[PDB]
């Protein structure tokens, strides 16, 4: 259901990483499978060739934390007067809990989430780390 | 430009914002509305340094670089008992526990 | 009522704008002008208050959003507080 359209109509895009994360661009292919693309370091940009109706999303390359592109989750290249479409990649305002979960995951190996002195539901929250699949099985819902 | 502050006295901390162009006296008015002590019974400080009423917050060192929402600048606050001002005095926040082994 | 008082487990009194506090469903419920938190120490509650400020400032904003910083040493307790306060 969530898939790029095979328009074959070129569209030039600037992926602009205005976040402090290393960014993984993900293209949703014609069958809806996520295809990872080369990463963008913090504060960097890349001019890239995409197509009208193609679907992109953007992740933290290391953690798969969700990022925003032009204030929303999905980016679709559109018709270019000669000039490229700007894709502004930014941090969302994470909830405090999600942000805490991010920090705890970065300090604790997954084997040891269970050794933390916290309620079971918080172990489950740690273990249920960000994942493009769940987000696709949600955006497509 | 908005600057984001913690006004702190003893065990009280007020989170508030103000304009960089606003004055120290204007900040005392903010404090008066909250804590019901007039400006003439207040001293405001940056670190150990007493601030002058007429100075802008920017001139006292509170800027967008130093007084951010997620990391606000601290303004010290002392009250006058009756005749004399109390010594500036901010109770520190509690100490975090040692990092669990699994985080270390 | 522009401000509310949030009191930590160690007696620190945090005075924040009522609308900033009301962003916590839990706090809204505890108000519905002071709330005591027997389990939340001041080194955690101060950060919670900073988060309010950060959220209100950067929500629905075209500007570049900075990372909300959390020191490793408070991350666990802050997580428990965030779970409790629902945010
Ligand atoms: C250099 C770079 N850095 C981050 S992403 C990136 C990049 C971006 C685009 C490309 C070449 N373009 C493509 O692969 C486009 C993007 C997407 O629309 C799909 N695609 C295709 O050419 C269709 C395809 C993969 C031949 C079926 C190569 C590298």
């Amino acid at each position: 259901v969530l898939r790029s359209v095979n328009s074959r109509e070129p569209s030039q895009v600037i992926f602009c990483n205005r976040s402090p994360r290393v960014v993984l661009p993900v293209w949703l292919n014609f069958d809806g499978e996520p295809q990872p693309y080369p990463t963008l370091p913090p504060g960097t940009g890349r001019r890239i060739h995409s197509y009208r109706g193609h679907l992109w999303l953007f992740r933290d390359a290391g953690t798969h934390d969700g990022l925003l592109v032009n204030q929303t989750e999905l980016f679709v290249p559109s018709l270019n007067d000669g000039q490229p479409i700007f894709a502004n990649i930014t941090l969302p305002v994470y909830t405090l809990k999600e942000r805490c979960l991010q920090v705890v995951r970065s300090l604790v190996k997954p084997e040891n989430y269970r050794r933390l002195d916290i309620v079971r539901s918080l172990y489950e929250d740690l273990e249920d780390h960000p994942n493009v699949q769940k987000d696709l099985e949600r955006l497509t819902q | 430009m908005d600057v984001f502050l913690m006004i702190r006295r003893h065990k009280t901390t007020i989170f508030t914002d103000a304009k960089e162009s606003s004055t120290v006296f204007e900040l005392k008015r903010i404090v008066e509305g909250i804590l019901k002590r007039p400006p003439d019974e207040q001293r405001l400080y940056k670190d150990d340094q007493l601030l002058d009423d007429g100075k802008t917050l920017g001139e006292c060192g509170f800027t967008s670089q130093t007084a951010r929402p997620q990391a606000p600048a601290t303004v010290g606050l002392a009250f006058r008992a009756d005749d004399t001002f109390e010594a500036l005095c901010i109770e520190p926040f509690s100490s975090p526990p040692e990092l669990p082994d699994v985080m270390k | 009522m522009m401000y509310v008082k949030l009191i930590s487990s160690d007696g620190h009194e945090f005075i924040v704008k009522r609308e900033h506090a009301l962003t916590s469903g839990t706090i809204k419920a505890m108000l519905s002008n002071e709330v005591n938190f027997r389990e939340i120490p001041s080194h955690v509650l101060s950060k919670v208050c900073m988060y309010f400020t950060y959220k209100v400032r950067y929500t629905n904003s075209s500007t570049e959003i900075p990372e909300f910083p959390i020191a490793p040493e408070i991350a666990l307790e802050l997580l428990m507080a965030a779970n409790f306060l629902d945010c």
